[PDB]
């Protein structure tokens, strides 16, 4: 989507594997604010907004 | 014909079907801790 009309997808009722994203070399920026990437694969959240 | 609109969904779950009078179906529904 365009930045003015950015798409929001609500991710729920599944298991989120964050190590797949973190270990990819295809991303230039993977900056996490407020949480660390190492403990993302352990913690649990109500919903994920993409 | 049971509804006219569906705006904001938070949860969807599709499962296997649960189902003289021949059948007796007992159900208990509880709302505990969400
Ligand atoms: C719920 O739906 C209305 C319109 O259908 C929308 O304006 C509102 O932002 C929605 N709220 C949430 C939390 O999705």
């Amino acid at each position: 989507a365009s930045v003015y009309a950015w798409n929001r997808k609500r991710i729920s009722n599944c298991v989120a594997d964050y190590s797949v994203l973190y270990n990819s070399a295809s991303f230039s920026t993977f900056k996490c604010y407020g949480v660390s990437p190492t403990k993302l694969n352990d913690l649990c959240f109500t919903n994920v907004y993409a | 014909r049971v509804y006219s609109s569906a705006n904001n969904c938070t949860f969807e779950y599709v499962s296997q079907p649960f189902l003289n009078f021949k059948n007796l179906r007992e159900f208990v529904f509880k709302n505990i801790d969400g």
